[PDB]
């Protein structure tokens, strides 16, 4: 299961400050944190590049993708950049374009590829992120 | 650069600026479209990367095919096939000729193919309107424009209203309730098809709150025996004046009588009763049908 190399984003302090944080999973639903391993394989990260910036462009790219409520990702912004990312996103958002170029623009995720990625392992805590109304 | 030099400018607005390219040496003209970068980030636009992504995975006959990304830091250029003129310019072209039944009947054929084969991989349009309609010289249409296109395969996802210029603007999202999917589509297809018959927009309203009027003048004025839940919607009024539907002769009067049933289930007021794409290419009114060259 590649999913390990998924997995060890998710036990990082400041990542699950980031989780605690998105109470209503706006921005971190678990077909979003499913997303953004799909664009991991898509893009054929290394287990180097398995690194907290492209779990954030690529989650950002899930929510430009998926998502219409546009402002709630703005979130992000603070958590891959610091407290001076006001002056710091355009980058951030170049990051993503580049991810966006690397996945050959192949950006969106069925569900089918979504509940797929979700079945290796149940049990991880991040897929019962549901979200209601 | 490449082989390719820009020939004229087609068009300029808000998704960006659209020119007309060709190629010495062999002859292929492609339609150049140039992407306005964000002002704060001069990162691509959501718009953009849906279109992009959305069309890259979407491959059909009367879908406008993506050729190449030309993507460079600074600047983002589209490259699309050539199609001769939008739907829009040739109604206002053939406004006092008419445009020939068979080629309407063409054309929404096509269209309902090419909607179908979006709405079976789960895929909303959202902005079908004449001027993101495509024609060429052979009688061929095809959907453009997929920017403000999305998937709808994941569960609970946000959606916005702003959708498409008012006056093709499904009921359902001018009364505020959100949850839609595939009928507001049709409903557009449906406001589309008259336009072509009469030449005349068929909804024309300058407001959400004209736009819904018109809409009750045409078609009635909505009760709960026609769709359940129209009184409980968020932007419903009580005050609204009453209607009653008009005959659909008195409102397009050259179609036939399988013309004005098609034509009336697309715009069943009830998305759940409306017809799909599929059991539209499927109706009476695709028995005959061919395809006539338009006179461009």
């Amino acid at each position: 299961q590649d999913m390990t190399a998924f997995f060890k984003l998710f036990d990082d302090d400041l990542i699950q400050d980031f989780l605690w944080m998105d109470c209503c999973c706006k921005i971190a639903d678990k077909y979003l944190l499913a997303m953004t391993f799909v664009y991991f394989k898509r893009a054929k990260f290394t287990i180097s590049e398995h690194t907290r910036i492209n779990f954030f462009i690529a989650l950002y790219l899930a929510n430009t993708v998926e998502e219409d409520e546009e402002e709630t990702k703005y979130e992000i912004f603070p958590w891959a950049l610091g407290k001076n990312w006001r002056k710091l996103f355009p980058n951030f958002l170049k990051l993503r374009d580049q991810l966006w170029d690397r996945i050959d623009y192949r950006a969106i995720v069925s569900r089918r590829c979504c509940e797929e990625v979700m079945a290796i392992a149940p049990t991880h805590y991040i897929w019962q992120r549901e979200r209601s109304v | 650069m490449e082989n390719f030099q820009k020939v004229e400018k087609i068009g300029e607005g808000t998704y960006g600026v659209v020119y007309k390219a060709r190629n010495k040496l062999t002859g292929e003209v492609v339609a150049l479209k140039k992407i306005r970068l964000d002002t704060e980030t001069e990162g691509v636009p959501s718009t953009a990367i849906r279109e992009i992504s959305l069309l890259k995975e979407l491959n059909h006959p009367n879908i406008v095919k993506l050729l190449d990304v030309i993507h460079t830091e600074n600047k983002l250029y589209l490259v699309f096939e050539f199609l001769h003129q939008d739907l829009k310019k040739f109604m206002d072209a053939s406004a006092l000729t008419g445009i020939p039944l068979p080629l309407i009947k063409s054309y929404l054929f096509q269209l309902l193919q090419g909607l179908a084969f979006c709405h079976s991989h789960r895929v909303l349009h959202r902005d079908l309107k004449p001027q993101n309609l495509l024609i060429n010289t052979e009688g061929a249409i095809k959907l453009a424009d997929f920017g403000l296109a999305r998937a709808f395969g994941v569960p609970v996802r946000t959606y916005t209203h702003e959708v498409v210029t008012l006056w093709y603007r499904a009921p359902e999202i001018l009364l505020g309730c959100k949850y839609y999917s595939t009928a507001v589509d049709i409903w557009s297809l449906g406001c589309i098809f008259a336009e072509m018959v009469t030449r005349r927009a068929l909804f024309p309203g300058d407001s959400e709150i004209d736009q819904l009027f018109r809409i009750f003048r045409t078609l009635g004025t909505p009760d709960e025996v026609v769709w359940p839940g129209v009184t409980s919607m968020p932007d419903y009024k009580p005050s609204f004046p009453k209607w009653a539907r008009q005959d659909f002769s008195k409102v397009v009067p050259p179609l036939d009588e399988d013309g004005r049933s098609l034509l009336s289930q697309m715009l069943h007021y009830d998305p759940n009763k409306r017809i799909s794409a599929k059991a539209a290419l499927a109706h009476p009114f695709f028995q005959d049908v061919t395809k006539p060259v338009p006179h461009l």
